[PDB]
């Protein structure tokens, strides 16, 4: 129904907000005041309807077609969470069969040969979860990143994953805040977090800088470095520059970090790297200035755009066959579920806002 | 190919074989001749079948002292990971005498520290299988730093998680 | 800007003094779309979270939710003071009368307006002050503007031994 | 002797200053048969266990394990200093080249010896000092001997607020 004026701030502080399309609306100031003040004409629906708050403002986590569905959505939300932070999420333990199935095998061919060709990250996520069930949150907001719940051997887990199909899976302000709040939510309620990585970097744009991506994007790294619940990360493909650090890297505290043969873990792209690394070399001999550049680039990517340099340092615990991802997560969560880690005593942190 | 996904999978399969057979065939023969087992055969005996999950399998040293960078075997001399013994969680490391005579190096040392941090973090026992000719001299003090970092963990973990040393 | 600062002070044990003269929130589709609902909530969270001494002084305006946000006692503020010029109410006079006296204004449509102009005047003279809030104890005292320094000095002396704590948790889930 | 002293100091909050000049462990069948392995371990345990400020100064010799044992940074020492005369290395030059250049020396058997002598000379001039350790930060600084008091005085001023804890346990299981 309506939620107007200061009343809006109560749901805002709660963990999840579910709205019903064309029945519910949320806004601090209504259309009438907006007009007789800014001269703008805006209707309730556009100002703060379910669709608006689920895909633009980022204040709602779900938009349902009716109240029955909305109720079902919260019951689901409640099924993945404990009653309070004193206990682990509710579980209905069931041993998994680790024999590689035909579905597992599908992962070996899900990544296209071309680095730019997309694939649906939902598929990767479903292949590791019980019954291929993935309960997604904030689907319409910052679609470039996926958040939600699932179960591994009957135990709830949270998911955070770049979606190559949306804005090339880039990280930006919206995706950073969406995932950041979701990660802290799981950690607060003792929910393990699984993250899958395929991030080209941050979305370039003057607007991103002026809108404060510096402080806003930082919320995601803070979320991960703060978390004490089990953290398992899988790099399926791209992991460049800071985005690599940000996406549940071992450097932030991640417990287990796995990478596929298709992973490309490096400071930056081959082109940009050689233009800096071989400036003088390439400058020499204007005659053939370019095939040598092309040569350095080809050489650079064949040597560094893989996960092996990271593997040599232990940045990733193992480079694995895609089909064995479900195996590694199942066995990793079995040992990681007794994880006990604490942060320095403080009243609270000072996460950027 | 190699610029193809399938090619990358085949390339990994190759690295696994190389990593799983870091020591030369004759070094293994010598080891078996002495009446000892290899680092991996020892893990296979201790852990419940198929429960072993190796860590830092493709780790390589970063030293260039005395041409040691001519050989950078995967794993860098020690096999580490976790699994279970009689269904219970255990962290383990097994020094490979066939690689650089099992001499402890920097990365070799950090691999052990990792298995130790994992065990303290999750609260499971640590079984260390020892078989090393000593410090990997080519690395100088780096070898000493690694030992010290292990000693510190041994101390901090003392009376917290069981620590068992298997010296073979 | 304010939420982060209050959270910084709280974390490092710095008392927080807040001065209130706020008409409300800036109207605009852009504010709603940019997430005012989840971003303005950060300020109420920071105040409700704080355990350092909190002293608030309302110099003039304090309407609607803005009043709750600006260190109100309801959020946990320890000492709340209001000047004689404070106006603590749910909404402006015109808005309120237009709702409460809709029918009255409707009736006698002939010269509908100086009728509401009167209602508005009567409404502001009756409610646009800090005295109803003071009756409920929402403000601990309505003071002379010149006695502000005095109140703050004496308040901090007592409040500096404040010991409060939230429910055990790994951390909160402040809107992001 | 030292293990007990270090533990006593730590238990009663007394900072510990250690000055290093150790060639290694006393060789002898007796030491082994009498349990130097489990008894020499007590000293490393004491250092790794201590939470009081720990400041170490290597005046000269620091070889092999003994280097690790004498309040080394790897054990948790807070501030590690070294004099220009310090010698931080795995082992003596002679024994090192005897292993690193066993083939180089073998080749050209004729005049095998001034070859190992050259290698020994090169080895000690490049490694038997505190600079490799300093490059890795194993020592926080290589200082002039005359500046030792200054470093300890200033180090202690900052370190005296050191707060560190060990994992919860009823007690440790130090070798006896």
């Amino acid at each position: 129904g309506p939620c107007a004026g200061g009343a809006v701030y109560s749901p805002a502080i709660t963990d999840f907000t579910v709205m019903v399309d064309q029945t519910s609306h949320m806004f601090i100031t209504g259309p009438d005041v907006i007009k007789t003040v800014t001269g703008e004409d805006v209707g309730f629906e556009e100002l703060g309807g379910a669709r608006t708050h689920n895909s633009t403002s980022g204040v709602a986590h779900h938009m349902a077609g009716d109240e029955k569905d909305a109720v079902e959505y919260v019951k689901q939300l409640l099924s993945y969470l404990p009653s309070n932070n004193l206990s682990e999420p509710p579980a209905f333990p069931e041993e998994a069969d680790l024999a590689v199935t035909d579905e597992d095998a599908e992962l070996d061919t899900i990544v296209p040969d071309s680095a730019n060709q997309p694939y649906d990250m939902h598929s990767v996520i479903e292949h590791v979860l019980d019954d291929a069930e993935f309960f997604e949150t904030q689907p319409l907001f910052a679609p470039n990143i996926l958040t939600g719940f699932g179960r591994v051997e009957g135990r709830p887990v949270g998911i955070v994953a770049n979606q190559p199909m949306q804005f090339a899976g880039c990280l930006d302000i919206t995706a950073s805040e969406k995932a950041a709040r979701f990660v802290r939510t799981c950690d607060a309620f003792n929910v393990p977090v699984l993250t899958f990585v395929d991030v080209p970097g941050f979305l370039p744009g003057v607007d991103q800088e002026h809108d404060g991506i510096i402080r806003r994007g930082a919320k995601l790294i803070f979320a991960y470095a703060e978390a004490t619940v089990p953290l398992i990360t899988v790099i399926t493909r791209k992991a460049f520059g800071g985005a690599y650090d940000v996406m549940g890297s071992k450097h932030l505290g991640a417990d287990l970090n796995l990478a596929w043969p298709t992973a490309q873990i490096a400071v930056m792209g081959a082109q940009g790297a050689v233009n800096i690394l071989h400036r003088r070399t390439i400058a020499d001999a204007g005659d053939d200035a370019e095939a040598t550049r092309a040569r350095l680039i080809q050489e650079y990517e064949d040597a560094l755009l893989n996960p092996y340099t990271a593997a040599e340092r232990g940045y990733v615990d193992a480079v694995i066959m895609p089909s064995d991802t479900r195996r590694h997560i199942v066995r990793g969560l079995r040992q990681l579920r007794t994880k006990r880690e604490s942060l320095p005593p403080k009243k609270h942190g000072n996460i950027p806002l | 190919d190699i610029h193809t996904t399938a090619g990358k999978l085949a390339d990994l399969r190759r690295r696994i074989e190389e990593a799983t057979h870091a020591g030369s065939a004759r070094a293994v023969e010598k080891q078996h001749a002495k009446g000892k087992l290899t680092a991996r055969e020892r893990i296979d005996l201790l852990l419940d079948e198929g429960s072993f999950v190796e860590l830092d399998e493709f780790a390589r040293h970063r030293s260039t002292n005395f041409g040691l960078d001519a050989n950078r075997p995967y794993g860098d001399g020690v096999v580490t990971g976790y699994g279970t013994v009689d269904g219970r969680p255990v962290a383990v490391f097994s020094q490979d005498f066939t690689v650089f005579g099992g001499a402890l190096g920097e990365v070799y040392g950090q691999k052990i520290v990792k298995v130790m941090d994992f065990a303290l973090k999750t609260g499971c026992p640590v079984v260390g299988i020892n078989d090393s000719g000593g410090a990997r001299i080519q690395e100088g003090v780096a070898s000493l730093g690694a030992y010290g970092e292990i000693f510190r963990r041994n101390t901090h973990a003392s009376g917290v998680i069981p620590q068992i040393s298997l010296v073979v």
